RNA sequence: AGACCUGAGUGUGGCAGGACCACCCGCUAAACUUAAGCAUAUUACUCAGCGGAGGAAAAGAAAACAACCGUGAUUCUCUCAGUCAGCGGCGAGCGAAGAGGGAUUCAACUCGUUGCCGAAUCGGGUCUUAUAUGACCUCGAACUGUGGCA
RNA sequence: AACCCUUCAUGUGAGUAUUGAGCCAAAGAAGGUGUCAGCCCAUUACAGCCACGGAGCCUACGCGCCUCCUCAAGAGAGUAGCACUGUUUGGGAAUGCAGUGUCAAGCCGGCAGGUAUUUGUCUGCCAAGGUUAAAUAUAGAGUAGGAAGACCGAUAGCGAACAAGUAGCGUGAGCGAAAGUUUGAAAAGUACUUUGGAAAGAGAGUGACAUAGAACCUGAAA
RNA sequence: AUUUCGUGCCAACGGCACUCGUACACGAGUUGUUCGGUCACUGAGCACAACGUUACACCGUUUUGUUAGGAAAG
RNA sequence: AACGUGUCGCGAUGGAUGACUUGGCUUCCUAUUUCGUUGAAGAACGCAGCAAAGUGCGAUAAGUGGUAUCAAUUGCAGAAUCAUUGCCCAAUCUUUGAACGCAAACGGCGCAUGGGAGAAGCUCGAGCCAUCCCCGUGCAUGCCACAUUUCUCAGUGUCG
């Protein structure tokens, strides 16, 4: 068995080694499955499969974290892989940005400043 | 001889399975589907068969991605 | 005959594996409603062609 | 003054303004046991009027 | 508004030794050749369907 | 989806044996079966015992 | 909040409840001695608890809870059993509202619940 | 040899197609049926066919009504009105608008043109915690006119 | 307790039922529990309490600092109009539009004013470029929630209360069912003896009931 | 499209019969440098690109040496 | 006599009726309300200890991760806050399909670039590894902007 809190600190080389041992142990379990096994040995197949998935989860997240840091600069902004960019709906990616939607001309700026909204009340 | 005897003269086949929809409606000789009109980009849709339309529309299958994106919209794309 | 595409061969393989009875332990579950496989197929009754 | 008299099963509450006929004659049959508060009783002359008084 | 009327039934005509009611098309279902569309038929449309107006 | 050349290289890595021939077939249920003949310097019975057969 | 003016909706919510909902629905009253001590009317039942049956064929029987069969809406009590034809002994299910709790298996989480529900 | 005009190839960054289609916008477009027959008429500017959006769409700021003691963008509702308006083998049938009471409403703006200026504009690169309505540079676009003031 | 008499037997499931005492109510609310439940369980409230919250929206146009910014002419041309043809409209000597031909004015301008033409007044507007919330639709759509009904009640109501657009049918476009697992509170789902190759029968046993024995509530007519 | 093989089995099915079975059940079986196909040819023919038409491509042309008002050779 | 007929008690055949109802139908309201080249909708093939259909999922395959709660899941196994349960931020996501390197009753065939394995051979068990083989990425058409340190061209077009 593995714990996700312990796999976090390990390096890539250590994680890649532990993956190979778990895959090898799984292969031996399948061989015994063809023969008669017994209930106890038939169990822990799911335990091994769960441990393999946990190592792959940590490996992928570390890789994606490194790529985000590498492209974390305004210089490239276009070499960044599309899968790393923020995904929204297709319509939301094209609609209009916050700064583009509220653009005002010089005349519009002056008129708004000259005649502002007021709150008055009566009587 | 147009009845029982003529049933023994039917040898080949007009249609095979379709790559886009299945349904065994791909005309072998004409190379097009009678159910989805493949390889035309648009598929068939006629308002004189609303029963046929409701057989093929969205929600009759898996909606593998639509389920994900609908949940993301409900939660206003919460992240990190 | 001898000739068949590999895609067609795979479809026939799936139908072979489907043609089997319901396991006995399924009938003993709480709130079971299945007694026998309703979708059994025989090569002389229904064709399915392909 | 409703809070104390609610939750009592079999007791009905009413407002002297907007009296309901479906409540005053249940099933179409007239004659219902009505308890009047003093303030609501004194308002009947104004709400419905008298003879020779709109 | 569509209840009981979602078939492609039609009358067999006269000369087939059956009543002239419309009958369901097709085969292999035990519904084939059954009466359809009438207020007296099983699974048919009722007489004067109710409306919301 | 594996081919003969990949199967031969995988066998050597897993069990540390040298082969002389690989023959494959696709079973009627969709699985792929392979017959692997080892070199004369390697005992198939000894390898099977180590595997646990 | 299952009960509703819609009988059809209330019954669907009850009989399709998930496992964590069924834990709350399967609750039993506390005994008089426990009520005088913890000042709580009732608590959900759990394994290793001691109960006394109050309604049914087994009246006055006491035992320790062996299982909480949430899929069958019943609990199992030791010494509450029936004999099969072969002589095998099988447990008999009892609804949780027919029993009362006499002893609680205390725990740091269970103690937190009791302090939450303390009326005083 | 060098410009300008017109036109190609490649590279860098982007977009279109398909689905859904109840409601909405644009086109195309019947016959059964009624007229106790039927051809104009009716069904109907409907069904079927093609194209295109949204959370609503379309409409919308007078080349508008009226003829009064005058109203004042659009949309919708009651009513005007099955109309002593009108169309029609004047047959069967069909058929609106202004005004009036309301829902909503701080609802309104600006390109071109005219007059005064004439790159003050745009793209790209760099700097300022910043792909700033900022600054500097730019034989890059733009004088066959981008922008700013009345 | 079944033609009549005698002996010997065997037979009543679970209290939400009845009676007598109480108690709560700012809660009497309708679901569950072996029979009809305010007090067996879950619910029923702020006249509330906790943690989370990256974008967005709202709040002295929320609140500081730096940076920036601000305080005489003309008016849309293959356009409008006119002729012919077609369509459309309640629009009738021609309501709107389309095709082709022809094709303006602005020095007493142009368009509209529901009977055609020429002439003169009066009234109201200023086409041939663009954007724009709210009140409106959802007549076989979606995504999450809610509220219900003088509706149907398994040949009804959606085709589908069930592994239903499934099984099945057709070369294909397409067509398209039947079927409540409703035994019992609980499987306690009949150990064991005997006949039989088996299926089963005869006994025994569980259960309040087995003429509730497994497509098992009730069990009509032909 | 598993009807092939072995072992078992006789409820239903093979319009009579079954101890038999292409029935039912549980397990097995199809091995290629040279065999057939693709790799790798043209034919009767088809119709992507390009162009044209159509209110609308879901239309037309596309082998008589051969696409396209036509700058298609990397 | 038999057959046949009629009435009553009991038993078959058949599945009506009653009582039940997690289903349908109809009306109303509320939202941080509306898919896709960042590869949709649909279609195929797979995944559980015992697993045919259905459900969930995709070689990390009846699930990995985060969060709240805590003792279950159950037919038989089997393990003993960490499971299960509800919700959701981080991920994986086979072959196809608008499907887009070229084709297609083919699990087929390329070009460019980066890796991997390698039982010949070479050099000193190790390092290079030819032929063959496997994997990742790019490569459709059309249209828009740009070549910012301003790319390469063509024309008996106009000038010089
Ligand atoms: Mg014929
Ligand atoms: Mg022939
Ligand atoms: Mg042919
Ligand atoms: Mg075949
Ligand atoms: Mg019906
Ligand atoms: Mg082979
Ligand atoms: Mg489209
Ligand atoms: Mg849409
Ligand atoms: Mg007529
Ligand atoms: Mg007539
Ligand atoms: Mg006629
Ligand atoms: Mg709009
Ligand atoms: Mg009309
Ligand atoms: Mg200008
Ligand atoms: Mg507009
Ligand atoms: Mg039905
Ligand atoms: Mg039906
Ligand atoms: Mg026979
Ligand atoms: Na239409
Ligand atoms: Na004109
Ligand atoms: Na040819």
């Amino acid at each position: 068995i593995v714990k996700i809190r312990d796999l976090k600190e390990k390096g890539k080389d250590d994680l890649l080694k532990q993956l190979s041992e778990f895959k090898k142990e799984l292969s031996q379990l399948r061989v015994s499955q063809q023969m008669n096994v017994g209930a106890a040995r038939l169990g822990r197949i799911r335990t091994i499969r769960k441990g393999i998935a946990r190592i792959m989860t940590v490996l992928n997240k570390n890789e994606r974290e490194n790529l985000r840091k590498f492209y974390s600069d305004k210089k490239l902004r276009s070499a960044k892989p599309k899968t790393l960019r923020a995904k929204l709906t297709h319509r939301r990616r094209l609609a209009l940005k916050a700064n583009e939607k509220n653009r005002k001309t010089r005349r519009q700026l002056r008129m708004a400043h000259k005649f502002p909204r007021r709150i008055y009340a009566v009587k | 001889t147009k009845g029982t005897t003529s049933m023994g003269q039917r040898h080949g086949r007009t249609h095979i399975l379709c790559r886009r929809c299945g349904r065994n409606a791909y005309h072998v000789q004409w190379e097009r589907c009678a159910a989805c009109a493949y390889p035309r980009a648009q598929r068939r849709r006629y308002n004189w068969s609303v029963k046929a339309i409701k057989r093929r529309r969205t929600g009759t299958g898996r909606c593998r991605y639509l389920k994900v994106v609908h949940r993301r919209i409900r939660n206003h794309f919460k992240t990190d | 005959g001898r000739f068949k595409p590999l895609a067609i061969k795979k479809k026939y393989a799936k139908k072979l594996k489907q043609n089997r009875p319901v396991p006995y332990w399924i009938r003993l579950r709480t709130g079971n409603r299945i007694k026998w496989n309703e979708k059994r197929r025989h090569w002389r009754r229904t064709k399915l062609h392909y | 003054g409703t809070r104390a008299f609610r939750n009592i099963f079999g007791l009905d509450l009413a407002n002297v303004n907007s009296l309901n006929l479906l409540h005053l004659a249940p099933g179409g049959h007239v004659g219902r046991f009505i308890i009047w508060t003093k303030s609501a009783f004194e308002k009947l002359d104004k709400i419905f009027g008298t003879f020779t008084e709109p | 508004r569509l209840s009981g009327m979602k078939h492609s039934a039609e009358s067999w005509g006269t000369g087939r030794a059956v009543a002239r009611i419309p009958r369901i098309h097709g085969g292999g279902t035990s519904m084939s050749g059954a009466g359809a569309f009438g207020n007296m038929c099983r699974g048919g449309r009722m007489f004067a369907p109710t409306k919301i107006f | 989806r594996a081919n003969k050349t990949e199967i031969k290289k995988a066998i050597r890595k897993l069990y540390q044996v040298k082969t002389v021939k690989v023959n494959t077939l696709i079973r009627p249920d969709g699985l792929k079966k392979a017959y692997i003949r080892l070199s004369a310097s390697y005992d198939a019975l000894d390898t099977a015992n180590k595997m646990g057969l | 909040g299952i009960k509703c003016r819609n009988r059809r909706k209330a019954r669907r919510a009850h009989f399709q409840a998930p496992s964590h909902v069924r834990r709350i629905l399967m609750s039993a009253p506390l005994s008089k001695e426990l009520r005088a001590k913890y000042n709580v009317r009732s608590m959900p039942v759990r394994k290793d608890d001691e109960v006394r049956v109050k309604r049914g064929k087994f009246k006055g029987r006491e035992g320790r809870v062996t299982a909480c069969y949430r899929l069958k809406w019943v609990i199992h009590i030791d010494k509450v059993s029936c004999e099969k034809a072969n002589g095998t002994t099988v447990p008999v299910g009892v609804h949780t509202s027919n029993v009362e709790i006499t002893k609680l298996k205390l725990n740091t989480r269970r103690k937190a619940i009791l302090e939450r529900k303390d009326r005083s």
